[PDB]
RNA sequence: AGGCGGCCCCCUGGACGAAGACUGACGCUCAGGUGCGAAAGCGUGGGGAGCAAACAGGAUUAGAUACCCUGGUAGUCCACGCCGUAAACGAUGUCGACUUGGAGGUUGUGCCCUUGAGGCGUGGCUUCCGGAGCUAACGCGUUAAGUCGACCGCCUGGGGAGUACGGCCGCAAGGUUAAAACUCAAAUGAAUUGACGGGGGCCCGCACAAGCGGUGGAGCAUGUGGUUUAAUUCGAUGCAAC
RNA sequence: UUGAGCCUUGAUGUGUAGGAUAGGUGGGAGGCUUUGAAGUGUGGACGCCAGUCUGCAUGGAGCCGACCUUGAAAUACCACC
RNA sequence: CGCGGGGUGGAGCAGCCUGGUAGCUCGUCUGGCUCAUAACCAGAAGAUCGUCGGUUCAAAUCCGGCCCCCGCAACCA
RNA sequence: CUCCU
């Protein structure tokens, strides 16, 4: 429980799901909540609203660590990614800075061939 | 991308630069190596560019409105 | 799927009704749930023609085939109906 | 049997919004008069954001 | 329709009480094109709603109505293979009529002896938040609030009022 | 030509332009021949992240040896050999001359007020639009499919067939050269008017949505098919007969 | 670092009823306190979110038991656990 | 042949982490949805907690006896 | 989504 002050809020924002991992400055996790585990299932995981409910259900169950202010990292080009940080302005936090950690390779490995 | 500033901030600047270069390169690179149709899609894109420029230029005569 | 044979100038014999019924049943089983089928046999002095109207969940669908001996016309009509059914079936799958 | 609904003004809006969402990044199927082209393009640019928020 | 915000006509108010909502309510259970016996059912039911409720009749009906009027209503939509329901907000003209349709259907169920006794008891439990139309109200709110995650494109309820 | 994208080094080919000097027709094309030649594949030895034929499984479907999903081996990579084909396409052999214009790109260079990203010319390579002319039309149009010249390759109805047999090459797969019997009166190119599309845009309809009442269950009436009968008169049969 | 066992201690034990986060059994109107009182500068635990423990006062000399509700009367006090 | 553990919806099991009221997925039943089946979603009943006893106010929970399992053994007449 | 003449 550790009585931490500030945290780093990683938001993995893929197409089919958003998971929200609130950690500390150090980089080791304090609590996470996903858009799947909030009652939304299948296609309904892939909405911004499930990301908002995920950010709520993380922002409490990190209450016991006592975080006043947090940074926001967002990885992934998904349908959440903005409603989930409106849901961290509204959850009672002070947003220090917001970054983008979406991995852009200087094209390396080959992508899959997926669609027809 | 990286937004930090004083108390009116945090949304518009970030969704601007984030949304443009992020959604561009990730929505591109997410699948389809293709090896062949960036050539076709750039050729069609730029032929459509010169056809749109000349088409609007000679379409700048009249429209009877 | 019940099937309803009628004939204008074509005397529908019992061997004729057995074959047509079998062919229709086989087609119904293969493509889609079908509710009712009307078959009309016409002879116009040369042309042995056949009409069929299938009532399926989406709606009516009809086909017509001219032949030489009635049997040929029936076969053509059944193949046409099957083709129409494939179109209607995944026309209302379209996932 | 009565008269036209929202006389092309905010019907021109939702045509540009549906055409904005379903691809059509032409922005080159509008009307030609100004009061309808302005919000065909208005619905188009309001539909680009609603394409970013979803798949 | 495609065209026609239609030239709309109003209705006659109720004779015994100064209400057009009540006249709409008579027109709901006015089955088979016969207004007079529906008026006798409504008056015969509001009388025993007054004696079985104490308070006045128009406020008895309206307080009994606002516990079955809804706020969100599902609209079934399909995109691709899925066919999910999307919550639209009910407009306040459709609201009370959609309440009275559920009251009248839930009174055509429930079967007691007379229609005025059935509708009187059904409005009584609608005041009590107990009967059938409150269960249908809570079904609509549970599935619209359960499917709440859909607020989208253009096929429903443009910008505001 | 195939093709070649981080950055640096070493070795090396070609093109271009300015000003001169030099050789003096030393030129063009080229059957045979020789060389290079994407990807897949084959052989030997390494290497193997990601992807991914084959393969397994889950779906989908009437079936689904498929598309979709989860995995996944050859191969993709390197070194050395082979193969020698591609929608190897500009579907346009090479070289040379001549013949109205415009807008650009890129790369040199000359003069003048570089006095300001300035103005006027000049070469090369290249993109589009159009002139006459040409073409069956589509379109090509100084980089021609215009007017000509030199040399080479190739074509002679469609199918059989770029197949068989034989030769040559290859480890193989196969490549190249290349028929005939038979059979048909067509095959084809471009353009036109319709029709059609699970193409697009716009508008509308009890087309959907919002509702009210039905049909399908029942008895009976009436009509039809069938069956019967001596006859069950004849016709009407998707919507548009019942 | 860490179990496990053993002592010495110290907290914890809101069903219902209700003045109340009363564990059982038995004894049981005596200790608390000016060894500087109720409130809180204070700081936590527990937290079945309502009440109990202890840290330091600037205050300073106060509190319950039997007598109200319960299968039950009070960590009022003590013993065995 | 004596030790342990289990007996709770149709089934798998939580509850018995502290004696105070029976709980979750499926199967089974509606309703919405779908062209119908499906998938999704929202509700509902589904048990005298294996049977007799008793231990206090009150027992699925604590303790005896019986039955049924599953293991460990004892298994050298 | 908004960088032209």
């Amino acid at each position: 429980r550790k009585q931490v002050s500030d945290g780093v809020a990683h938001i993995h924002a893929s197409f089919n799901n958003t998971i929200v991992t609130i950690t500390d400055r150090q980089g080791n996790a304090l609590g996470w909540a996903t858009a799947g585990g909030s009652g939304f299932r299948g296609s309904r995981k892939s909405t911004p609203f499930a990301a908002q409910v995920a950010a709520e259900r993380c922002a409490d169950a990190v209450k016991e660590y006592g975080i006043k202010n947090l940074e926001v990292m967002v990885k992934g080009p998904g349908p959440g990614r903005e409603s989930t940080i409106r849901a961290l302005n509204a959850a009672g936090f002070r947003i220090t800075n917001i970054t983008d950690v979406t991995p852009i390779p200087h094209n390396g490995c080959r992508p899959p061939k997926k669609r027809r | 991308i990286k937004v930090r500033e004083n108390e009116p901030f945090d949304v518009a600047l970030r969704r601007f630069k984030r949304s443009c270069e992020k959604a561009g390169v990730l929505a591109e690179v997410r699948r389809r190596e293709f090896y062949e149709k960036p050539t076709t899609e750039r050729k069609r894109a730029k032929a459509s560019a010169v056809k749109r420029h000349a088409k609007k230029l000679a379409r700048e005569n009249a429209r009877r409105t | 799927m019940q099937l309803n044979i009628t004939g204008n100038n074509v005397e529908i014999t019992e061997a004729l009704r057995e074959f047509v019924t079998a062919k229709f049943a086989k087609l119904e089983q293969y493509f889609d749930r079908i509710n009712q089928v009307y078959v009309v046999l016409k002879v116009e002095k040369v042309t042995h023609t056949s009409d069929a109207t299938l009532h399926v969940d989406g709606g009516e669908l009809h086909a017509s085939a001219e032949g030489q001996d009635m049997y040929a016309a029936i076969d053509g009509l059944i193949d046409k109906l099957a083709r129409q059914l494939t179109k209607h079936k995944d026309k209302l799958k379209q996932h | 049997m009565k008269r036209q609904k929202r006389d092309r003004l905010e019907r021109a809006h939702q045509r540009g919004y549906q055409a904005g969402i379903a691809g059509r990044s032409k922005e080159m199927c509008p009307y030609q008069t100004l009061n309808q082209r302005s919000q065909w393009l208005g619905g188009w640019r309001e539909a680009m954001a609603d394409r970013v928020v979803m798949a | 329709p495609r065209r026609r915000v239609i030239g709309q006509r109003k209705i006659l108010p109720d004779p015994k009480f100064g209400s057009e909502l009540l006249a709409k309510f008579v027109n709901i259970l006015m089955v088979d094109g016969k207004k007079s016996t529906a008026e006798s059912i409504v008056y015969s039911a509001l009388e025993t709603l007054a004696q079985r409720s104490g308070k006045s009749e128009l406020e008895a009906f309206e307080v009994a109505l606002e516990n079955v009027r809804p706020t969100v209503e599902v609209k079934s939509r399909r995109v691709g293979g899925s066919t999910y329901q999307v919550p639209v907000e009910v407009r306040p003209v459709r609201r009370n009529a959609l309440a009275m349709r559920w009251i009248v259907e839930a009174a055509r169920k429930r079967g007691d002896k007379s229609m005025a006794l059935r509708l009187a008891n059904e409005l009584s439990d609608a005041a009590e938040n107990k009967g059938t139309a409150v269960k249908k109200r809570e079904d609509v709110h549970r599935m619209a609030e359960a499917n709440k995650a859909f607020a989208h494109y253009a096929w429903l309820s443009l910008r505001s009022a």
